[PDB]
Protein backbone atom coordinates (compact mmCIF):
# COMPACT_ATOMS: atom_id res chain seq x y z
CA UNK A 1 0.00 0.00 0.00
CA UNK A 2 0.98 3.54 -0.57
CA UNK A 3 1.39 6.65 1.06
CA UNK A 4 -2.51 7.87 0.33
CA UNK A 5 -3.88 4.89 2.30
CA UNK A 6 -6.71 5.74 4.77
CA UNK A 7 -9.24 4.25 6.59
CA UNK A 8 -12.39 4.61 8.06
CA UNK A 9 -12.21 4.88 12.13
CA UNK A 10 -14.16 3.92 15.68
CA UNK A 11 -12.91 7.49 17.19
CA UNK A 12 -13.21 10.25 14.60
CA UNK A 13 -16.79 8.37 13.37
CA UNK A 14 -20.34 7.90 14.10
CA UNK A 15 -21.96 5.06 16.24
CA UNK A 16 -20.12 6.05 19.11
CA UNK A 17 -20.95 9.61 20.24
CA UNK A 18 -24.59 9.08 21.48
CA UNK A 19 -27.31 11.87 22.16
CA UNK A 20 -26.04 12.80 25.38
CA UNK A 21 -23.46 16.40 26.54
CA UNK A 22 -21.67 17.44 29.38
CA UNK A 23 -23.13 20.59 29.74
CA UNK A 24 -26.34 21.66 31.26
CA UNK A 25 -29.23 21.57 29.29
CA UNK A 26 -31.55 24.79 30.18
CA UNK A 27 -34.04 27.37 28.40
CA UNK A 28 -31.48 30.21 27.98
CA UNK A 29 -28.99 28.76 25.62
CA UNK A 30 -27.10 29.35 24.30
CA UNK A 31 -27.52 33.28 25.09
CA UNK A 32 -27.16 33.18 29.06
CA UNK A 33 -23.68 31.56 28.25
CA UNK A 34 -22.37 34.04 26.01
CA UNK A 35 -23.24 36.96 28.10
CA UNK A 36 -21.27 35.09 30.82
CA UNK A 37 -18.05 35.09 28.64
CA UNK A 38 -18.71 38.50 28.34
CA UNK A 39 -20.59 38.80 24.78
CA UNK A 40 -22.50 42.34 24.49
CA UNK A 41 -25.89 42.37 24.49
CA UNK A 42 -25.53 44.36 21.43
CA UNK A 43 -23.67 42.20 19.25
CA UNK A 44 -25.69 38.62 20.61
CA UNK A 45 -26.70 38.14 16.82
CA UNK A 46 -22.61 36.65 17.13
CA UNK A 47 -23.73 33.91 19.72
CA UNK A 48 -24.79 31.65 17.19
CA UNK A 49 -22.16 32.66 14.70
CA UNK A 50 -18.94 31.89 16.66
CA UNK A 51 -18.40 28.97 19.14
CA UNK A 52 -17.34 29.63 22.46
CA UNK A 53 -13.29 30.07 22.97
CA UNK A 54 -11.63 26.72 22.50
CA UNK A 55 -9.23 28.14 25.22
CA UNK A 56 -11.74 27.16 27.71
CA UNK A 57 -14.18 24.56 29.49
CA UNK A 58 -17.27 25.83 28.76
CA UNK A 59 -16.43 24.94 24.80
CA UNK A 60 -16.28 21.57 25.67
CA UNK A 61 -19.85 21.12 27.43
CA UNK A 62 -21.02 19.80 24.06
CA UNK A 63 -19.64 16.38 24.18
CA UNK A 64 -20.39 13.18 25.70
CA UNK A 65 -18.04 13.40 29.28
CA UNK A 66 -15.26 11.55 28.69
CA UNK A 67 -15.78 9.03 31.67
CA UNK A 68 -19.39 8.25 30.28
CA UNK A 69 -20.14 4.96 28.49
CA UNK A 70 -18.35 4.99 24.66
CA UNK A 71 -17.40 8.56 25.02
CA UNK A 72 -14.14 9.60 22.79
CA UNK A 73 -11.17 11.15 24.48
CA UNK A 74 -12.63 14.97 24.02
CA UNK A 75 -10.84 17.72 25.88
CA UNK A 76 -9.66 21.16 25.78
CA UNK A 77 -6.14 19.60 26.41
CA UNK A 78 -6.75 17.22 23.58
CA UNK A 79 -7.51 19.79 21.28
CA UNK A 80 -4.47 21.96 21.89
CA UNK A 81 -1.84 19.24 21.75
CA UNK A 82 -3.60 18.18 17.97
CA UNK A 83 -3.63 22.13 17.33
CA UNK A 84 0.24 22.56 17.87
CA UNK A 85 1.47 19.14 15.94
CA UNK A 86 -0.23 20.39 12.94
CA UNK A 87 -2.90 17.46 12.89
CA UNK A 88 -5.63 19.78 11.55
CA UNK A 89 -7.43 16.62 10.22
CA UNK A 90 -7.89 15.41 13.56
CA UNK A 91 -9.42 18.53 14.50
CA UNK A 92 -11.93 18.50 11.47
CA UNK A 93 -13.28 15.01 12.02
CA UNK A 94 -12.81 14.48 15.60
CA UNK A 95 -14.49 18.15 17.36
CA UNK A 96 -15.56 20.43 14.15
CA UNK A 97 -17.68 17.60 12.27
CA UNK A 98 -19.57 16.88 15.55
CA UNK A 99 -19.94 20.17 17.47
CA UNK A 100 -23.32 21.09 16.34
CA UNK A 101 -23.94 22.86 19.61
CA UNK A 102 -25.59 26.66 20.16
CA UNK A 103 -28.12 25.43 17.91
CA UNK A 104 -26.07 26.05 14.52
CA UNK A 105 -24.96 23.20 12.14
CA UNK A 106 -22.19 24.35 9.69
CA UNK A 107 -19.73 25.26 12.10
CA UNK A 108 -15.70 25.78 10.08
CA UNK A 109 -12.74 26.42 10.55
CA UNK A 110 -13.19 30.11 9.62
CA UNK A 111 -12.28 31.29 6.20
CA UNK A 112 -9.05 34.33 5.47
CA UNK A 113 -12.02 36.17 4.42
CA UNK A 114 -13.68 35.40 7.88
CA UNK A 115 -10.18 35.82 9.90
CA UNK A 116 -10.68 39.68 8.90
CA UNK A 117 -13.65 39.78 9.53
CA UNK A 118 -13.36 38.34 13.35
CA UNK A 119 -10.17 40.85 14.06
CA UNK A 120 -12.41 43.46 13.26
CA UNK A 121 -14.89 42.20 15.87
CA UNK A 122 -12.34 41.72 18.29
CA UNK A 123 -11.28 44.90 18.30
CA UNK A 124 -15.07 46.63 18.58
CA UNK A 125 -15.69 44.31 21.02
CA UNK A 126 -18.34 42.49 19.73
CA UNK A 127 -17.62 39.15 20.57
CA UNK A 128 -16.97 36.88 24.04
CA UNK A 129 -14.51 38.68 26.03
CA UNK A 130 -11.44 35.62 25.41
CA UNK A 131 -11.60 36.40 21.67
CA UNK A 132 -11.95 39.73 21.51
CA UNK A 133 -8.52 39.75 23.47
CA UNK A 134 -7.42 36.94 20.89
CA UNK A 135 -8.03 38.27 17.54
CA UNK A 136 -5.71 41.44 17.48
CA UNK A 137 -2.92 39.29 16.43
CA UNK A 138 -1.46 35.91 16.31
CA UNK A 139 -0.99 32.89 13.84
CA UNK A 140 -4.33 31.62 12.82
CA UNK A 141 -5.62 28.44 11.30
CA UNK A 142 -7.98 28.66 8.08
CA UNK A 143 -9.48 26.84 5.60
CA UNK A 144 -10.31 27.90 2.14
CA UNK A 145 -11.88 24.58 -0.11
CA UNK A 146 -10.46 21.88 1.80
CA UNK A 147 -6.99 23.46 1.76
CA UNK A 148 -5.20 24.84 5.30
CA UNK A 149 -3.39 27.96 6.17
CA UNK A 150 -2.14 29.94 8.29
CA UNK A 151 -2.43 33.78 8.19
CA UNK A 152 -0.97 36.57 10.25
CA UNK A 153 -2.27 39.57 12.14
CA UNK A 154 -0.43 42.36 12.71
CA UNK A 155 2.69 40.98 11.84
CA UNK A 156 4.10 38.70 14.63
CA UNK A 157 6.91 36.44 13.93
CA UNK A 158 6.64 33.37 12.13
CA UNK A 159 8.00 30.80 14.76
CA UNK A 160 4.63 31.98 16.77
CA UNK A 161 2.48 28.71 17.42
CA UNK A 162 -0.93 28.36 15.49
CA UNK A 163 -3.68 29.46 16.90
CA UNK A 164 -7.72 28.59 16.31
CA UNK A 165 -9.55 30.34 18.93
CA UNK A 166 -12.95 29.37 17.84
CA UNK A 167 -14.79 28.03 14.61
CA UNK A 168 -17.24 29.65 13.01
CA UNK A 169 -20.45 29.33 10.82
CA UNK A 170 -19.50 28.60 7.42
CA UNK A 171 -22.39 31.09 6.16
CA UNK A 172 -23.71 32.63 9.58
CA UNK A 173 -20.50 34.96 10.17
CA UNK A 174 -19.61 36.88 7.20
CA UNK A 175 -16.51 37.82 5.76
CA UNK A 176 -14.44 40.70 4.79
CA UNK A 177 -13.10 40.41 1.39
CA UNK A 178 -10.69 43.47 2.08
CA UNK A 179 -7.30 42.11 2.94
CA UNK A 180 -6.08 44.12 5.95
CA UNK A 181 -5.98 42.53 9.15
CA UNK A 182 -5.56 38.49 8.18
CA UNK A 183 -2.47 38.65 6.20
CA UNK A 184 -1.96 35.24 3.63
CA UNK A 185 0.09 32.84 1.95
CA UNK A 186 -0.05 33.71 -1.91
CA UNK A 187 1.79 31.87 -3.92
CA UNK A 188 4.49 32.41 -6.74
CA UNK A 189 6.02 30.21 -8.93
CA UNK A 190 9.52 30.59 -10.37
CA UNK A 191 8.96 31.25 -14.02
CA UNK A 192 10.81 32.68 -16.87
CA UNK A 193 9.73 35.04 -19.32
CA UNK A 194 11.88 34.57 -22.97
CA UNK A 195 11.01 38.03 -24.02
CA UNK A 196 13.62 39.04 -27.38
CA UNK A 197 11.50 39.82 -30.12
CA UNK A 198 8.61 37.52 -28.23
CA UNK A 199 7.37 38.83 -24.97
CA UNK A 200 6.02 42.25 -25.01
CA UNK A 201 4.95 44.68 -21.92
CA UNK A 202 5.00 48.61 -23.20
CA UNK A 203 2.22 50.71 -23.58
CA UNK A 204 0.07 51.48 -27.08
CA UNK A 205 -0.97 47.77 -28.10
CA UNK A 206 -1.34 44.10 -26.61
CA UNK A 207 0.01 42.79 -24.00
CA UNK A 208 1.85 39.31 -25.14
CA UNK A 209 4.49 37.22 -23.02
CA UNK A 210 5.56 33.50 -23.07
CA UNK A 211 6.43 31.80 -19.50
CA UNK A 212 7.40 28.32 -18.74
CA UNK A 213 6.56 26.16 -15.61
CA UNK A 214 8.77 23.28 -14.01
CA UNK A 215 6.70 20.38 -13.75
CA UNK A 216 8.17 19.08 -10.45
CA UNK A 217 6.86 22.19 -8.69
CA UNK A 218 3.33 21.91 -10.53
CA UNK A 219 2.81 18.84 -8.80
CA UNK A 220 3.44 19.97 -5.30
CA UNK A 221 0.64 22.40 -5.97
CA UNK A 222 -1.59 20.10 -7.22
CA UNK A 223 -1.06 20.91 -11.00
CA UNK A 224 -0.12 17.49 -12.88
CA UNK A 225 -2.51 17.68 -15.59
CA UNK A 226 -0.74 20.13 -17.23
CA UNK A 227 -3.74 21.25 -19.46
CA UNK A 228 -6.21 21.90 -17.13
CA UNK A 229 -5.31 25.35 -16.51
CA UNK A 230 -6.54 29.05 -17.03
CA UNK A 231 -5.26 32.51 -17.19
CA UNK A 232 -6.18 35.83 -15.41
CA UNK A 233 -4.18 39.00 -15.71
CA UNK A 234 -4.38 42.16 -13.52
CA UNK A 235 -3.58 45.96 -13.84
CA UNK A 236 -3.42 48.27 -10.38
CA UNK A 237 -1.39 48.87 -7.13
CA UNK A 238 -0.63 45.39 -5.87
CA UNK A 239 -0.67 44.51 -2.19
CA UNK A 240 1.74 45.83 -0.01
CA UNK A 241 2.00 43.18 1.61
CA UNK A 242 1.86 40.33 -0.35
CA UNK A 243 2.16 41.58 -3.82
CA UNK A 244 -1.45 40.59 -4.92
CA UNK A 245 -3.33 42.70 -7.32
CA UNK A 246 -6.61 42.18 -4.88
CA UNK A 247 -8.98 44.73 -6.47
CA UNK A 248 -7.16 45.88 -10.13
CA UNK A 249 -8.37 48.37 -11.86
CA UNK A 250 -8.66 46.24 -14.88
CA UNK A 251 -9.39 42.27 -14.91
CA UNK A 252 -9.01 40.13 -18.19
CA UNK A 253 -9.35 36.26 -18.33
CA UNK A 254 -7.32 34.63 -21.30
CA UNK A 255 -6.73 30.98 -22.94
CA UNK A 256 -3.84 30.10 -23.58
CA UNK A 257 -2.19 27.86 -26.53
CA UNK A 258 0.55 26.47 -26.18
CA UNK A 259 2.23 23.39 -26.42
CA UNK A 260 8.75 21.37 -24.15
CA UNK A 261 11.67 19.80 -22.23
CA UNK A 262 11.75 18.48 -18.32
CA UNK A 263 9.04 21.84 -18.33
CA UNK A 264 6.49 22.84 -20.01
CA UNK A 265 5.66 26.26 -21.26
CA UNK A 266 1.92 28.69 -21.43
CA UNK A 267 1.97 31.30 -23.76
CA UNK A 268 -0.43 34.64 -23.26
CA UNK A 269 -1.79 37.06 -25.58
CA UNK A 270 -3.89 39.88 -23.87
CA UNK A 271 -7.03 41.05 -26.17
CA UNK A 272 -6.19 44.70 -26.58
CA UNK A 273 -6.34 44.86 -30.79
CA UNK A 274 -9.13 44.91 -32.68
CA UNK A 275 -11.62 46.16 -29.39
CA UNK A 276 -10.75 49.17 -27.03
CA UNK A 277 -7.08 49.58 -26.48
CA UNK A 278 -7.43 50.45 -22.86
CA UNK A 279 -5.82 48.31 -21.15
CA UNK A 280 -2.30 50.54 -22.26
CA UNK A 281 -4.85 53.33 -21.38
CA UNK A 282 -5.37 52.73 -18.26
CA UNK A 283 -2.21 50.20 -17.21
CA UNK A 284 -0.09 53.86 -18.16
CA UNK A 285 -3.11 56.20 -16.95
CA UNK A 286 -0.83 55.79 -14.01
CA UNK A 287 2.85 55.09 -12.52
CA UNK A 288 2.41 52.77 -9.58
CA UNK A 289 -0.05 50.42 -11.96
CA UNK A 290 1.79 46.98 -12.64
CA UNK A 291 0.46 44.17 -14.55
CA UNK A 292 0.13 40.62 -12.98
CA UNK A 293 -0.70 37.34 -14.47
CA UNK A 294 -2.44 34.74 -12.74
CA UNK A 295 -2.90 30.53 -12.99
CA UNK A 296 -5.72 29.03 -11.94
CA UNK A 297 -7.73 25.28 -12.80
CA UNK A 298 -9.92 26.03 -15.90
CA UNK A 299 -12.75 26.43 -13.91
CA UNK A 300 -10.79 29.35 -11.68
CA UNK A 301 -10.16 26.57 -8.95
CA UNK A 302 -6.52 25.39 -7.80
CA UNK A 303 -3.93 26.89 -5.95
CA UNK A 304 -3.70 30.06 -7.17
CA UNK A 305 0.09 30.66 -9.06
CA UNK A 306 1.17 34.32 -9.51
CA UNK A 307 3.53 36.06 -11.59
CA UNK A 308 5.32 39.34 -10.15
CA UNK A 309 3.44 42.60 -10.43
CA UNK A 310 5.50 43.71 -13.25
CA UNK A 311 6.12 47.27 -14.18
CA UNK A 312 6.74 48.07 -17.86
CA UNK A 313 8.94 45.84 -20.07
CA UNK A 314 8.62 43.14 -16.99
CA UNK A 315 10.80 45.47 -14.82
CA UNK B 1 18.23 -26.52 -1.64
CA UNK B 2 21.05 -24.77 -1.11
CA UNK B 3 23.54 -27.16 1.00
CA UNK B 4 20.26 -27.90 2.99
CA UNK B 5 18.54 -31.36 3.11
CA UNK B 6 14.80 -31.32 2.72
CA UNK B 7 11.47 -33.17 1.97
CA UNK B 8 8.72 -32.31 -0.41
CA UNK B 9 6.36 -29.96 1.71
CA UNK B 10 2.92 -31.99 1.88
CA UNK B 11 -0.11 -29.94 2.38
CA UNK B 12 -3.80 -30.49 4.56
CA UNK B 13 -6.69 -28.61 4.91
CA UNK B 14 -7.65 -28.33 8.28
CA UNK B 15 -10.28 -26.54 10.59
CA UNK B 16 -10.67 -26.83 14.69
CA UNK B 17 -13.37 -28.66 16.01
CA UNK B 18 -16.06 -27.21 17.79
CA UNK B 19 -15.38 -26.65 21.67
CA UNK B 20 -12.05 -24.47 21.25
CA UNK B 21 -9.89 -27.07 21.79
CA UNK B 22 -6.54 -26.91 20.30
CA UNK B 23 -5.98 -29.04 16.66
CA UNK B 24 -3.80 -31.97 16.95
CA UNK B 25 -2.21 -32.47 13.86
CA UNK B 26 0.45 -35.96 13.64
CA UNK B 27 3.99 -34.72 12.27
CA UNK B 28 5.00 -36.82 9.41
CA UNK B 29 8.12 -39.32 10.14
CA UNK B 30 11.45 -37.77 8.40
CA UNK B 31 14.44 -39.50 7.38
CA UNK B 32 17.34 -40.20 9.16
CA UNK B 33 19.18 -36.78 10.19
CA UNK B 34 16.12 -34.41 9.44
CA UNK B 35 13.79 -32.40 11.58
CA UNK B 36 10.13 -31.48 11.47
CA UNK B 37 9.13 -28.16 10.39
CA UNK B 38 5.65 -26.65 10.07
CA UNK B 39 4.03 -23.96 8.91
CA UNK B 40 0.24 -22.74 9.02
CA UNK B 41 -0.92 -20.29 6.28
CA UNK B 42 -4.65 -18.40 6.29
CA UNK B 43 -6.94 -19.61 4.22
CA UNK B 44 -10.62 -18.43 5.26
CA UNK B 45 -11.76 -16.62 7.88
CA UNK B 46 -14.37 -14.71 9.88
CA UNK B 47 -15.02 -12.93 12.93
CA UNK B 48 -18.03 -15.59 13.83
CA UNK B 49 -15.70 -17.32 16.62
CA UNK B 50 -17.83 -20.58 17.50
CA UNK B 51 -20.94 -19.79 15.58
CA UNK B 52 -19.07 -21.21 12.01
CA UNK B 53 -18.51 -23.97 10.39
CA UNK B 54 -15.83 -23.60 7.68
CA UNK B 55 -15.16 -27.36 7.13
CA UNK B 56 -15.79 -27.64 3.77
CA UNK B 57 -13.59 -26.21 0.99
CA UNK B 58 -16.50 -25.18 -1.23
CA UNK B 59 -18.69 -22.84 0.81
CA UNK B 60 -18.25 -21.12 4.24
CA UNK B 61 -21.13 -20.74 7.00
CA UNK B 62 -20.25 -17.71 9.29
CA UNK B 63 -23.22 -16.88 11.56
CA UNK B 64 -21.72 -13.52 12.88
CA UNK B 65 -20.06 -12.48 16.18
CA UNK B 66 -21.05 -13.88 19.73
CA UNK B 67 -23.02 -11.02 21.47
CA UNK B 68 -23.12 -10.76 25.48
CA UNK B 69 -26.09 -11.89 26.08
CA UNK B 70 -25.57 -15.02 24.04
CA UNK B 71 -27.33 -14.26 20.94
CA UNK B 72 -26.07 -13.95 17.05
CA UNK B 73 -25.37 -10.94 16.24
CA UNK B 74 -23.76 -9.60 13.14
CA UNK B 75 -19.90 -9.84 12.29
CA UNK B 76 -17.65 -7.74 14.20
CA UNK B 77 -14.53 -6.10 13.02
CA UNK B 78 -11.33 -7.78 12.98
CA UNK B 79 -7.31 -6.61 14.47
CA UNK B 80 -6.13 -9.56 14.18
CA UNK B 81 -4.95 -13.39 13.96
CA UNK B 82 -2.40 -15.34 15.57
CA UNK B 83 -1.27 -18.76 14.68
CA UNK B 84 0.97 -20.62 17.01
CA UNK B 85 2.27 -24.10 16.88
CA UNK B 86 4.24 -26.62 18.90
CA UNK B 87 5.37 -29.74 18.23
CA UNK B 88 5.46 -32.30 20.97
CA UNK B 89 6.04 -36.27 20.68
CA UNK B 90 5.18 -36.97 17.16
CA UNK B 91 1.84 -34.39 17.27
CA UNK B 92 1.75 -30.61 16.14
CA UNK B 93 -0.14 -29.12 18.87
CA UNK B 94 -2.28 -26.27 16.81
CA UNK B 95 -3.66 -22.92 18.78
CA UNK B 96 -5.25 -20.08 17.10
CA UNK B 97 -6.92 -16.59 18.32
CA UNK B 98 -8.57 -14.07 16.09
CA UNK B 99 -8.86 -10.57 17.42
CA UNK B 100 -11.98 -8.61 16.84
CA UNK B 101 -13.32 -5.04 18.21
CA UNK B 102 -13.71 -5.33 21.88
CA UNK B 103 -16.95 -4.28 23.93
CA UNK B 104 -19.05 -6.60 21.64
CA UNK B 105 -17.99 -10.13 23.46
CA UNK B 106 -19.24 -11.68 26.07
CA UNK B 107 -17.20 -11.66 29.60
CA UNK B 108 -16.46 -15.56 30.10
CA UNK B 109 -16.33 -17.80 27.26
CA UNK B 110 -14.44 -19.14 24.38
CA UNK B 111 -15.15 -15.73 22.60
CA UNK B 112 -14.36 -13.45 25.03
CA UNK B 113 -13.26 -9.67 25.89
CA UNK B 114 -11.58 -9.23 22.28
CA UNK B 115 -10.56 -13.03 20.87
CA UNK B 116 -11.93 -15.50 19.29
CA UNK B 117 -10.07 -18.74 20.56
CA UNK B 118 -9.43 -21.94 18.69
CA UNK B 119 -12.40 -20.81 16.71
CA UNK B 120 -14.21 -22.72 13.77
CA UNK B 121 -14.18 -19.48 11.97
CA UNK B 122 -11.02 -19.77 10.27
CA UNK B 123 -9.54 -22.86 7.78
CA UNK B 124 -5.85 -22.80 7.60
CA UNK B 125 -3.62 -25.06 5.05
CA UNK B 126 -1.10 -27.24 7.10
CA UNK B 127 2.31 -27.63 5.44
CA UNK B 128 4.78 -30.41 6.39
CA UNK B 129 8.41 -30.65 5.73
CA UNK B 130 11.57 -31.92 7.24
CA UNK B 131 15.07 -30.57 7.09
CA UNK B 132 18.64 -30.18 8.79
CA UNK C 1 -2.64 -13.61 22.02
CA UNK C 2 -3.11 -14.01 26.17
CA UNK C 3 -6.37 -12.47 27.68
CA UNK C 4 -5.20 -9.00 28.01
CA UNK C 5 -5.76 -7.99 23.99
CA UNK C 6 -8.00 -5.43 23.99
CA UNK C 7 -9.22 -3.61 20.81
CA UNK C 8 -11.21 -0.01 19.91
CA UNK C 9 -15.00 -0.72 19.25
CA UNK C 10 -18.11 1.05 18.13
CA UNK C 11 -20.74 0.88 20.92
CA UNK C 12 -20.77 1.13 24.91
CA UNK C 13 -38.18 18.29 26.60
CA UNK C 14 -38.21 18.60 22.70
CA UNK C 15 -41.26 20.19 21.96
CA UNK C 16 -40.62 23.76 23.24
CA UNK C 17 -41.20 25.73 22.91
CA UNK C 18 -44.42 25.77 20.69
CA UNK C 19 -46.31 22.93 22.77
CA UNK C 20 -46.64 25.86 25.39
CA UNK C 21 -47.62 28.51 22.49
CA UNK C 22 -51.01 25.97 21.76
CA UNK C 23 -51.35 25.04 25.46
CA UNK C 24 -52.96 28.28 26.24
CA UNK C 25 -54.94 29.27 22.76
CA UNK C 26 -52.14 29.88 20.47
CA UNK C 27 -53.80 28.72 16.74
CA UNK C 28 -51.59 26.87 14.66
CA UNK C 29 -52.39 29.25 12.05
CA UNK C 30 -50.04 31.62 13.46
CA UNK C 31 -47.59 29.72 15.69
CA UNK C 32 -44.73 31.66 13.73
CA UNK C 33 -45.28 34.40 16.57
CA UNK C 34 -44.54 31.51 18.99
CA UNK C 35 -40.50 33.14 19.21
CA UNK C 36 -42.12 36.50 18.61
CA UNK C 37 -44.19 37.33 21.77
CA UNK C 38 -43.33 36.01 25.35
CA UNK C 39 -45.79 34.09 27.77
CA UNK C 40 -48.07 36.13 29.49
CA UNK D 1 3.98 -30.28 -14.22
CA UNK D 2 1.52 -29.43 -16.74
CA UNK D 3 4.10 -28.74 -19.59
CA UNK D 4 6.48 -26.64 -16.97
CA UNK D 5 9.50 -27.56 -15.27
CA UNK D 6 9.84 -26.73 -11.27
CA UNK D 7 11.76 -27.57 -8.12
CA UNK D 8 10.12 -28.40 -4.90
CA UNK D 9 8.74 -25.49 -2.84
CA UNK D 10 10.89 -24.89 -0.05
CA UNK D 11 9.82 -22.72 3.28
CA UNK D 12 10.85 -20.46 5.72
CA UNK D 13 9.34 -18.51 8.77
CA UNK D 14 9.86 -15.06 8.78
CA UNK D 15 9.15 -12.06 10.50
CA UNK D 16 10.56 -8.22 10.20
CA UNK D 17 13.36 -6.97 12.40
CA UNK D 18 13.03 -3.27 14.03
CA UNK D 19 13.55 -0.20 11.94
CA UNK D 20 10.56 -1.00 9.56
CA UNK D 21 13.15 -1.90 6.99
CA UNK D 22 12.10 -4.54 4.28
CA UNK D 23 13.00 -7.86 4.91
CA UNK D 24 15.63 -9.27 2.50
CA UNK D 25 16.04 -12.63 1.68
CA UNK D 26 18.57 -14.74 -0.23
CA UNK D 27 16.65 -15.95 -3.41
CA UNK D 28 17.80 -19.58 -3.99
CA UNK D 29 19.94 -20.24 -6.87
CA UNK D 30 18.11 -21.43 -9.39
CA UNK D 31 19.20 -24.31 -12.27
CA UNK D 32 20.51 -23.72 -15.09
CA UNK D 33 17.38 -22.61 -17.81
CA UNK D 34 15.13 -21.85 -14.15
CA UNK D 35 14.19 -18.61 -13.06
CA UNK D 36 13.66 -17.93 -9.50
CA UNK D 37 9.43 -17.65 -8.01
CA UNK D 38 8.77 -15.99 -4.88
CA UNK D 39 5.26 -16.07 -2.39
CA UNK D 40 4.59 -14.63 0.65
CA UNK D 41 1.26 -15.99 2.63
CA UNK D 42 0.14 -14.60 5.73
CA UNK D 43 0.39 -16.50 8.86
CA UNK D 44 0.12 -14.62 11.96
CA UNK D 45 -0.74 -10.47 12.59
CA UNK D 46 -1.80 -8.16 14.49
CA UNK D 47 -2.23 -4.51 14.39
CA UNK D 48 0.29 -3.37 16.93
CA UNK D 49 2.59 -2.21 14.26
CA UNK D 50 6.09 -2.17 16.03
CA UNK D 51 4.64 -2.94 19.32
CA UNK D 52 4.80 -6.98 18.94
CA UNK D 53 6.82 -9.63 18.47
CA UNK D 54 6.31 -12.50 16.51
CA UNK D 55 9.75 -14.19 15.58
CA UNK D 56 8.24 -17.83 18.13
CA UNK D 57 6.41 -19.89 16.41
CA UNK D 58 5.01 -21.12 19.03
CA UNK D 59 3.51 -17.65 20.58
CA UNK D 60 2.82 -14.18 19.84
CA UNK D 61 3.43 -10.78 21.46
CA UNK D 62 1.43 -7.75 20.99
CA UNK D 63 1.53 -4.79 23.32
CA UNK D 64 -1.33 -2.53 21.17
CA UNK D 65 -1.39 0.35 18.46
CA UNK D 66 1.09 3.13 18.98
Amino acid sequence: FNDNYSSTSTVYATSNEATDSRGSEHLRYPYLECIKIGMSRDYLENCVKVSFPTSQDMFYDAYPSTESDGAKTRTKEDFSARLLAGDYDSLQKLYIDFYLAQTTFDWEIPTRDQIETLVNYANEGKLSTALNQEYITGRFLTKENGRYDIVNVGGVPDNTPVKLPAIVSKRGLMGTTSVVNAIPNEIYPHIKVYEGTLSRLKPGGAMIAVLEYDVNELSKHGYTNLWDVQFKVLVGVPHAETGVIYDPVYEETVKPYQPLTGKKLYNVSTNDMHNGYKWSNTMFSNSNYKTQILLTKGDGSGVKLYSKAYSENFK
Amino acid sequence: SDGKTKTPVVSTYETFQDGGRAKTINAIECPTGLNNRFAAVVSSFSTAGQNANFSSESAKDSQGTTQKDGSKGPHALLSGISLNWTLTNKVWDVTASIGIESGILPTSGIDSGSLLRNPKSLSFIAFQWCEN
